[PDB]
RNA sequence: ACAGGACUCCGGGGUCAGCAGCCUCUAGCGCGGGAGCGAACGCGGCUCAGGGAAGUCGGCAAGCCGGCUCCGUAACCUCGG
RNA sequence: CAACGAGGAUCCCACUGUCCCGAGCCGCGCCUCCGCGAGCCUCCAGCCUCGGGAACGGGCGAGGGCCGGCCAGCGGGGCAAG
RNA sequence: GGCGCGGCGCCCCUGUACGGCGAGGGCGCGUUCGCCCGGGGGGCGCGCCGCAGGCGCG
């Protein structure tokens, strides 16, 4: 089924799950959870939060194709 | 006589009680689990087990417990200092 | 002869989060800068409920301190394009934008502003299409 | 006077009294009725509340504004083990009602049947049918109560129990039900066809079928008891009251010196008998087809069970139907289908897209154990 | 007979501006009794999407603000604020 | 009339469960049990509708209802008590 | 309705455990950092098993 990539973290959305965010610069934000939602609007960073998938590729853990 | 070995989990026994009450109602949860693990009608604790139910408060007891239990005549409990708990379950020697 | 309203076609509810009281941005270029919520059109009421609307709604609005003189003191048609409380889409979407915000137009269908700034709401942009046609992002 | 503006009352006084149910479980009151030529079919089943999920389903209705597109729905699943049929009883229209005949038993009885029968069967001494199995050996009784039961009944009904040991619920002895034989040419080829179903299984895919419509029927959940403010809807009262704000403020006036009762009092709120109607089925398949779940939309495999379990219900090892909406109790318990007696005209029909079989248990991701484990490789 | 009323001595440590609040050494340890359950309702508390006084006689109640350092401070005035 | 006020008023900003419209949670009552154990009040009694009547009856005329014994709540009556 | 207690696995929640070894502004000390390590801890849902499980009245 088409999916959503999370734009916080790297995961996948399943049909149903989550919800989007409208910025005021024309930009659509799609949001796995409220998790992520609260730690986007936080503005803690993606890199230093190490359960996604930009850390895992700061740490090399993940490849950059 | 028989002396048995088991654990008790003690965050379950004082769920729904406030907590301003979690080690008494520990104590007497232990002794009604150790009747319906013994087949006894009377409990004699020991202090060790008294203190490490007690060790941080009234409030904050605890997960487990580990107990040796010696049958004889009643049921008298002592306090068996382990670690981890990983994959321990009831022994039964005698 | 042709004498239409403005609202074209059916809508499906959603959630409403704009009560009467409530302050908006004016996302057009007519010259105010907040717009304040007085009443609701097609509603109908029940004791003590205050009226509520969602984007898309046609609301009466007035034009606060902040705007310009020739356009304050009157109650002015508007209707709201952007909205903070989530509402449920029928595919199954989940969406909210950042602001609340509505544009200042008549009830036959033209605005009186040129632009609108921001993306505005596919609920908008249905109902009235020359919103949908001056808007420059559609979500 | 005059009550200054007006306002409608609370609540709904044809439910009352808001007594907690003595029937046992959700009784069906009323069949669908019979029609004279109709080819012949059963009308009711009973099955087991196991969960909800969505699906996303392509929308061909007409008019519409989801005429050419795609909508996400929510589903209820159902579990129904094949039910037996162990009895035939049938009633005749008096001047009285409904009034029965005689009721025929099988010849051989099951264990979940026998213990319906006994309030603790390890313990209890077994004398049920005892005469009945050693008279009725032999098949000529039957054949002469059935002859009887042809010669004069004019509705006919078969008594079947489910059969909980194919469940993951607890409790051991059956539940019996009667599902009304309706249709036909006649009677007598309703009772024949009783005698062709007497001792066998009963699947609910030879009962319902896709597409159409049924009423569910169960017990809501149960909250015990309860102020007005909940259990009648009514407005809570201003901060500054000196006793609590959580009431009715007058209940009644001077004159007539009673209470009336349609005002609203506290007490028992919630395990009610409850009837929904119009609930359109979305499938009828079985768990032990590992593709019972994937379109041809997705090409990994799929199932009925999520990825963890059913939450608070277990494990469906069997048949399932799944209808769209809702319907009242919690997990587990039984409830009875039966056809729509008035149904809705205008329903678009079923066209499945995508299930969801991701877990229920927390927010979970992955639609397959396998995709999680080669995403959590090393 | 009793959460009331009833003058005065002596006055450690940590945080701190401190005889404030909070924790504590020395000394002292009652308070008409316990157990179970975890309904309504109440009494003392906590958190709530979107809106923000539309509530009400009335912003009642609650919440916002608050230490220290630097910046920057109007009308009016009895020239002290 | 500057300064001052637990003094009476109108408005704005900020703030909020005041409200739209309510929901969930904590402790202690309540509840059940072992121990202890009172006050107020009381012509006699305690189900309604109409009539007549000291012009608004529990008892009176005529109708309609109803085994008996209790609990948690509740505030319409008892023209409830003080 | 011979319950449960206690484990094991899955699945979820949080967010990478103690320790060990090797970068760190600086002057043997050093906040913090990287690796072992989507790790460690936890579970009131799901699945399968040591101790056990069917009481006196009437
Ligand atoms: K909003
Ligand atoms: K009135
Ligand atoms: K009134
Ligand atoms: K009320
Ligand atoms: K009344
Ligand atoms: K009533
Ligand atoms: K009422
Ligand atoms: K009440
Ligand atoms: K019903
Ligand atoms: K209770
Ligand atoms: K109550
Ligand atoms: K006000
Ligand atoms: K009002
Ligand atoms: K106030
Ligand atoms: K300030
Ligand atoms: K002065
Ligand atoms: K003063
Ligand atoms: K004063
Ligand atoms: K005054
Ligand atoms: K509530
Ligand atoms: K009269
Ligand atoms: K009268
Ligand atoms: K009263
Ligand atoms: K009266
Ligand atoms: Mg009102
Ligand atoms: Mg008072
Ligand atoms: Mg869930
Ligand atoms: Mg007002
Ligand atoms: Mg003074
Ligand atoms: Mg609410
Ligand atoms: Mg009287
Ligand atoms: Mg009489
Ligand atoms: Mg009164
Ligand atoms: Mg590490």
């Amino acid at each position: 089924v088409t999916t959503n990539q999370c734009s916080y973290s790297g995961r996948k959305i399943l049909p149903g799950y989550g919800k989007r965010m409208s910025r005021h610069d024309k930009v659509l934000l799609i949001f796995l959870n409220r998790k992520a939602s609260v730690h986007y609007l936080n503005k803690w960073n993606p890199r230093k939060i190490r359960w996604t998938l930009a850390s895992r590729r700061a740490r090399g853990k993940e490849v950059i194709v | 006589g028989i002396v048995y070995e088991h654990t008790i989990r003690l965050n379950k026994a004082v769920r729904g009680k406030p907590s301003k009450k979690a080690a008494p109602i520990a104590i007497r949860a232990i002794r009604a689990q150790v009747e319906k693990l013994a087949k006894v009608e009377d409990v004699r604790l020991d202090p060790s087990v008294n203190v490490f139910v007690w060790s941080r408060g009234i409030r904050h007891v605890p997960r487990r417990i580990r107990l040796e239990v010696r049958l004889e005549g009643f049921a008298y409990v002592i306090n068996k200092d382990v670690e981890n708990f990983k994959h321990l379950t009831t022994e039964k020697k005698g | 002869k042709r004498g239409r309203s403005g609202g074209i076609g059916n809508k499906f509810r959603i959630s409403c989060g704009l009560p009467v009281g409530a302050v908006i941005n004016c996302a057009d270029n007519s010259g105010a800068k907040s717009l304040n919520m007085i009443a609701v059109k097609n509603w109908k009421g029940h004791l003590n409920r205050f009226p509520k609307a969602s984007v898309g709604d046609m609301v009466l609005i007035t034009v606060g301190r902040d705007g310009k003189p020739e356009l304050r003191r009157k109650v002015t048609p508007a209707v709201v394009v952007r909205q903070r409380k989530v509402w449920r889409r029928k595919d199954g979407v989940w969406i909210y934008f950042q602001d609340n915000a509505g544009v200042i137009i008549n009830p036959k269908g033209e605005l009186k502003g040129s632009s609108i700034t921001g993306p505005v709401a596919k609920e908008a942009a249905d109902r009235w299409p020359k919103i949908s046609t001056t808007a420059e992002c559609v979500h | 006077s005059h009550r200054k503006f007006s306002c409608c009352r609370k609540g709904n006084l044809g439910y009352l009294p808001r007594k907690r149910c003595t029937r046992g479980r959700g009784r069906c009151k009323t069949f669908p009725p019979d029609v004279q030529g109709a080819p012949i079919h059963l009308t009711a089943f009973l099955g087991y509340k196991a969960g909800c999920t969505h699906v996303m389903r392509f929308i061909d209705h007409r008019g519409s504004n989801l005429h050419n597109r795609q909508a996400i729905d929510q589903a209820t699943i159902i579990d129904a083990p094949p039910m037996i049929c162990t009895a035939i009883i049938g009633y005749a229209k008096t001047p009285k009602g409904l009034r029965a005949v005689t009721t025929v038993w099988a010849a051989h009885i099951a264990e979940p049947a026998m213990r319906r029968f006994y309030r603790n069967y390890f313990h209890a001494e077994k004398t049920a049918f005892s005469t009945y199995m050693k008279k009725a050996a032999d098949g000529t009784y039957i054949k002469e109560q059935l002859g009887r039961l042809k010669q004069h009944a004019d509705v006919i009904r078969i008594v079947a129990h489910t059969q909980p040991a194919l469940t993951p619920l607890k409790q051991k002895k059956a539940d019996i039900m009667e599902i009304q034989v309706n249709g036909g040419a006649n009677v007598a080829e309703k009772v024949d066809y009783a005698y062709a179903l007497m001792e066998k299984p009963i699947s609910i895919k030879d009962v319902f079928s896709v597409g159409a419509q049924i009423d569910t029927i169960s017990i809501t959940r149960g909250r015990g008891f309860e102020g007005v403010v909940t259990r009648w809807g009514v407005t809570r009262l201003p901060r500054k009251t000196r006793r609590g704000n959580r009431k009715v403020a007058c209940i009644g006036a001077w004159h007539p010196a009673n209470v009336q009762y349609t005002v609203a009092r506290a007490g028992q709120m919630g395990y009610f008998h409850r009837t929904d109607t119009n609930k359109q089925v979305f499938m009828i398949d079985t768990a032990e087809n590992p593709r019972c779940c994937t379109t041809e939309f997705d090409l990994t495999d799929k199932s009925i069970n999520p990825v963890g379990g059913f939450v608070n219900y277990g494990r469906v090892q069997g048949d399932f139907i799944m209808i769209k909406g809702t319907c009242p109790g919690p997990k587990r318990r039984p409830v009875v289908m039966r056809n729509a007696l008035l149904p809705h005209r205008n329903c678009p029909p079923v066209q499945l897209q995508w299930i969801s079989t991701a877990s229920k248990f927390g927010h979970g991701i992955f639609e397959t154990v396998e995709e999680r484990r080669q995403f959590y490789a090393k």
